[PDB]
This record gives structure tokens, C-alpha cells and sequence, in this order.
């Protein structure tokens, strides 16, 4: 199956204009159809025939199709627009329906705000039922995307991770909380643990040790 | 009024099989080839393949060929899709769709999809009806912070969802956040509860969280006490 | 009286290239030696069978007349006249095909067995032109065709012949690594010509019954 590349985020501030490009091989050739997906809601085309509308959708959406570049844009942005924007294209040399990456869509309607990280370590109850949590709760943090690292005396840890997908708080920003799961014999033996949130390209870290 | 519907919310075993409708109206159902896209908690879209109602003919996508088989009923407008052998990677919704966009050349000859079903939510485990294991996320020094300090509860290992979780009998709501659940590789779920108070309230006022976890009929109050 | 076909070859005149039809409308010539074959003289790359032949037969074609064999919006009902458009025979910036031929393609999801005959009644040689699609690839042939087993078969007193075309992927002529080949006879007055196929038949549209004397 011939590839289709999008771009995984696009941030947009309101009333700018969002581009959003699907590239693939020779798709200048090709008929580009636009869908739109919003959090836990089935697709819906915005966009089919490289530049044309459904019946519905405001003229604020268009599309464009040269070379091996497809492109969405989406004018004056609006927080409704925020979503999951997919290209489709069929690939005749595979006879295959190929999707894009898909693009997240975030309209910054709120300033930035780094997050803030609380780690607990297993409790004791946890311990004497032989078992063992970390648990790793991030909060107030915008826009609503994380990466979480975890550290065992400074090693990569990525056996037992469990991280939710940012969700937001009563304030209107965002939290994520991440678990790793490890036995009590793992939790004693080493010197810390150290959970790593990354957020817009920089890092917050705590740090917890079984002697304290 | 283009529409598909399709069948309820299933769970599974893994190993065991499990067979998704989709109803169609609005429309011939012979006329347009209904598609199958697969999408993973927040993952992409996977496209599995299509049907020709007119003659039942296939094209299944290579990734999924060999445990899937699409069938349709045209007597009731209706495009079948079994899948075989679940696993737990097969957990996602399941989205049929009609090609109904008609192609302009034979340079790309080509229907593409317009109408989306709801979608089928699959969820593969091995697990059952099980209670929450609770535990207290003590505050303390190490999780004080100008004057704010954060307890929490932690629920483990339960099945299936969901809880929910009050603090103090629901006297306490400034400040909580209830996390969403995480599916783990063992089949349970599990989630977090964290409130911020004043590091000048604990000590004099106790801090509780209720647990409740309907579908194995199990109530837990934990308290929270700094250590 | 020659013909002048300019920037034209025969091939592309006969077929009803849209870039040639804007220049040619004569009846009584003997002259048609313009442009020899190129490569790129069809706007859709494929071989012309028996080409030298046909300059030879319309040498000195004393009447010409330009009729509809199969008219596009009554011979076939069971399948799409429209969508047999492609980039490599554009017209004035819009993807268009010969004037002569027509591009059938499936509809509703089938390809009927198509059987069309035409009897010669005009009491002159009538020159029958036709195509056979040879795909890229099989996904292309699916889609336009649905089955993979095509045939195209063309019987007439004088002509004879089953195809049979060959998924094939060849160098990228005019933005086509597909091809049609193109074929060619002469019905003779009260004769019968049949096409039957169930894919890959880029039917007559346009016929010419000529006379030499
Ligand atoms: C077209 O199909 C119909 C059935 O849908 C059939 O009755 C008819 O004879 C077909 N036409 C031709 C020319 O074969």
C-alpha cells in the first residue's frame, strides 16, 4: 500500500487560517477526500473531489491538489473545528484504501501553561498485598498534549506504562495521569524512580525513592 | 436521510469471534460498495476492506485477510462482518461506510466513502466481573507544593466499567479530578482520583473516598492519611 | 484534392483525437500523406494494428461520410457512457476522449455481457474502428471492469477475432503506464459486424462509410 503522510498536530490560534497537507505519490493525480472526526463521534466528510462541499459544510473549508501535495484549509478557525482531519486516497497499484496519519487539530483559545507533576511512590497497603504502582498524575497543564518518560536510576523503563490521553479539568485545562506497574522486590532494589512529563518540547521531573 | 446503523456494543474472550451489522437505508443498497475501517483507542483509521452488494464479490485488505469475512443480506439492506479469533489488539470501533462518491475519469476509477455508520464498540478480554482494589495515595512532604498538598485514591483492577468516586460522601469537590480509566494488558482497568487541599487542613479534617463499582455490586471507602 | 491534416497523423484523425477534429471536414480528397506515426500520435498510448494498410485503403476516397454506429445515449443502458475521460486526451483543459470511440465502464457495480451487432445498409464499405483496454494493474481492472477474465470478441464476415487483454505494467507514455490497442475493418454492404465482451471494449461511437471509386 502506497503511503499517505500527514502531518500528527497543527495549533492554530482563532480566526487564523489552518492548513493541513496529506502528501503521497503522484496524488496530483488523484481525486483527495477530506473527513473530520471529533472526540468519540464516527467521521464526517468535509471536504471531497480534491476542493469541493457537502451539503452543510461553510465555505470556510476548501482544498487543493498540485503535484504530491494535497491540501485542507480551514479559514478563520473556529474551537468547534478542533478535531482529527484524515486524507483518503486509493492506491490502484495495491487496490487498497489508504488513510492518512491524521492531523489533530488544536485552536488555541488559551494561554499556554506548563504542567505541573505529582508522583506517588506504592503505598503501604499496596506493599503488603504484594504488589506495587507508581503513579504519576500531571495537571494544569494547555494545550493538551504530554509525552511521559519513565526512569528507573536513570534507565529507561517501558515494561508496565499506562498513560490516559489528556482530559480536561474544572479550569478548563488539562490533566493526564501515568502508571507504571513493577513488584515490591523491583521497588526496593533500586535506588529511585523518576517520572518524566514532556509538554511543548520541555520537561518537568519528580523523582521518588523507596528509603524515603 | 443517507443513513447506516449499526449493531450494539459487544465483549469477547479472546479467541472467540464476533459478527457486526450494519443497516443501510436511503439508498439501493446494491448500487454502492460499503466499506469496513477499523480505528484503535486513539489510534488512526485502518481500512479492512469492501463488499459489492450487487454480487457480493471482496476486497479485503492484506493486514486483515484470513480472519474476516464480509457478508450482506440485500432482502434486508444489510452488510455483515465477522471477525475470527479476537485478540486484545482487536479492541476498537468498528465503522462501516458507503462509497457513494461517484468517480468523474477511468485514470481513478474509484468510489469514494461519504456516509459513516455510528460505529461498534469491540472490547476483547479475558477478564470478568471483578471489584476494584483500592488504595490510599497518602500525602506528604514530598507532595507539598506551596501550601497545597494532594491526596489521592488509587483503583485498581476492576471490571468492567465504570466507577465512580466521591470524596467525603461528596462534601469535597473543589479541587478533585477523577482521571479516565486505562485499559491494562491484564484486562482490567484502573483509574485515579486526586483532590488538592491546604497542607493546613490535614491533621484536623479527614479525608475519605468513596468508591463505587456497580457492576460486581462493590461500595469501598478509603481513607487517606498522611504518613 | 489532398486533406491537409497538419499537425495531425492518421491514426489520431481517424480515431477523433480532440486536439485534430478542429481542422478536418472534407468528402471527395486523394491526397492524406501528412504526419507519419508517432508514439505519441494517439492521444492514449497503444499499438495501431494494420496501419500502413488503412493509409493505403483510404487513398483516393472519392465519398466520405461520418455516421453514428452506436449511438452513445441508446446502445448501452446497462452500462456508463460518461466517465470514459482521461488527462491524456484533455481538451481545452478538461479530460475528454476520442470523438469516434467510447470508454464504457461498469455501472451500479456490474459489467452485463454487452452484445451489439449493426448491419450495413448504406451501401458503401464502412470503416468500423474500436479499442481494447490493456490495464496497469489488476486494481484498475476491478474497478472499471470488475472481472478479471475479459474478453472482447468482434465477428463479421471479414473479421474474426477473441481478445484477450493482459494486465500489463509498461513505461509511462503520455502519464499512461496502461495502453489500448487499436483495431480496425472493413464491413462490407449488408454484412453484419457483433461485439460482444464483459470488459476492456472501448466501443465504436462514429463509423465512416467511405468509397474509393
Ligand atoms: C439490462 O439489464 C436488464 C436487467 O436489469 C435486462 O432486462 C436488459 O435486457 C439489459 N439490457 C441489455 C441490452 O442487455
Amino acid at each position: 500500500q502506497s503511503v499517505l503522510t500527514q502531518p500528527p498536530s497543527v495549533s492554530v490560534a482563532p480566526g487564523q487560517t489552518a492548513r493541513i497537507t496529506c502528501g503521497g505519490n503522484n496524488i496530483g493525480s488523484k481525486s483527495v477526500h477530506w473527513y473530520q472526526q471529533k472526540p468519540g463521534q464516527a467521521p464526517v466528510l468535509v471536504v471531497y473531489d480534491d476542493s469541493d462541499r457537502p451539503s452543510g459544510i461553510p465555505e470556510r473549508f476548501s482544498g487543493s491538489n498540485s503535484g504530491n501535495t494535497a491540501t485542507l484549509t480551514i479559514s478563520r478557525v473556529e474551537a468547534g473545528d478542533e478535531a482529527d482531519y484524515y486524507c483518503q486516497v486509493w492506491d490502484s497499484s495495491s487496490d487498497h484504501v489508504v488513510f492518512g496519519g491524521g492531523t489533530k487539530l488544536t485552536v488555541l483559545g488559551q494561554p499556554k501553561a506548563a504542567p505541573s507533576v505529582t508522583l506517588f511512590p506504592p503505598s503501604s497497603e499496596e506493599l503488603q498485598a504484594n504488589k506495587a504502582t507508581l503513579v504519576c498524575l500531571i495537571s494544569d497543564f494547555y494545550p493538551g498534549a504530554v509525552t511521559v518518560a519513565w526512569k528507573a536510576d536513570s534507565s529507561p523503563v517501558k515494561a508496565g506504562v499506562e498513560t490516559t490521553t489528556p482530559s480536561k479539568q474544572s479550569n478548563n485545562k488539562y490533566a493526564a495521569s501515568s502508571y507504571l506497574s513493577l513488584t515490591p522486590e523491583q521497588w526496593k532494589s533500586h535506588r529511585s524512580y523518576s517520572c518524566q512529563v514532556t509538554h511543548e518540547g520541555s520537561t518537568v521531573e519528580k523523582t521518588v525513592a523507596p528509603t524515603e | 436521510q443517507v443513513q447506516l446503523v449499526q449493531s450494539g456494543a459487544e465483549v469477547k474472550k479472546p479467541g472467540a469471534s464476533v459478527k457486526v451489522s450494519c443497516k443501510a437505508s436511503g439508498y439501493t443498497f446494491t448500487g454502492y460498495y460499503m466499506h469496513w475501517v477499523r480505528q484503535a483507542p486513539g489510534q488512526g483509521l485502518e481500512w479492512m476492506g469492501w463488499i459489492n452488494p450487487n454480487s457480493g464479490g471482496t476486497n479485503y485488505a492484506q493486514k486483515f485477510q484470513g480472519w474476516v469475512t464480509m457478508t450482506r443480506d440485500t432482502s434486508i439492506s444489510t452488510a455483515y462482518m465477522e471477525l475470527s479469533r479476537l485478540r486484545s489488539d482487536d479492541t476498537a470501533v468498528y465503522y462501516c461506510a458507503r462509497g457513494g462518491l461517484e468517480p468523474r475519469s477511468v485514470d481513478y476509477y474509484y468510489y469514494g466513502m461519504d456516509v459513516w455508520g455510528q460505529g461498534t464498540t469491540v472490547t476483547v478480554s479475558s477478564a470478568s466481573t471483578k471489584g476494584p482494589s483500592v488504595f490510599p495515595l497518602a500525602p506528604s512532604s514530598k507532595s507539598t507544593s506551596g501550601g497545597t498538598a494532594a491526596l489521592g485514591c488509587l483503583v485498581k483492577d476492576y471490571f468492567p466499567e465504570p466507577v465512580t468516586v466521591s470524596w467525603n460522601s461528596g462534601a469535597l469537590t473543589s479541587g478533585v479530578h477523577t482521571f479516565p480509566a486505562v485499559l491494562q494488558s491484564s484486562g482490567l482497568y484502573s483509574l485515579s482520583s486526586v483532590v488538592t487541599v491546604p497542607s493546613s487542613s490535614l491533621g484536623t479534617q479527614t479525608y475519605i473516598c468513596n468508591v463505587n463499582h456497580k457492576p460486581s455490586n462493590t461500595k469501598v471507602d478509603k481513607r487517606v492519611e498522611p504518613k | 484534392a489532398p486533406l491537409q491534416l497538419g499537425n495531425c497523423s492518421i491514426a489520431g484523425w481517424i480515431l477523433g483525437n480532440p486536439e485534430c477534429e478542429s481542422l478536418f471536414s472534407k468528402e471527395s480528397w486523394s491526397y492524406i500523406a501528412e504526419t507519419p506515426n508517432s508514439e505519441n500520435g494517439t492521444c492514449y498510448p497503444g499499438y495501431f494494428a494494420d496501419y500502413e494498410e488503412l493509409r493505403e485503403q483510404l487513398s483516393s476516397v472519392s465519398s466520405f461520410e461520418r455516421f453514428e454506429i452506436f449511438p452513445k445515449e441508446s446502445s448501452w443502458p446497462n452500462h456508463t457512457v460518461t466517465k470514459g475521460v482521461t488527462a491524456s486526451c484533455s481538451h481545452n483543459g478538461k479530460s475528454s476522449f476520442y470523438r469516434n470511440l467510447l470508454w464504457l465502464t461498469e455501472k451500479n457495480g456490474l459489467y452485463p455481457n454487452l452484445s451489439k451487432s449493426y448491419v450495413n445498409n448504406k451501401e458503401k464499405e464502412v470503416l468500423v474502428l474500436w479499442g481494447v483496454h490493456h490495464p496497469s494493474n489488476i486494481g484498475d481492472q476491478r474497478a472499471i471492469y470488475h472481472t478479471e477474465n475479459a474478453y472482447v470478441s468482434v465477428v463479421s464476415s471479414h473479421y474474426s477475432r477473441r481478445f484477450t487483454p493482459e494486465i500489463a505494467k509498461r513505461p509511462k507514455v503520455r502519464d499512461q503506464e496502461g495502453r489500448i490497442n487499436y483495431y480496425w475493418t472493413l464491413l462490407e454492404p449488408g454484412d453484419t459486424i457483433i461485439f460482444e465482451a464483459n470488459g476492456n471494449l472501448i466501443a465504436p461511437w462514429y463509423a465512416f462509410a467511405l468509397s474509393r471509386g
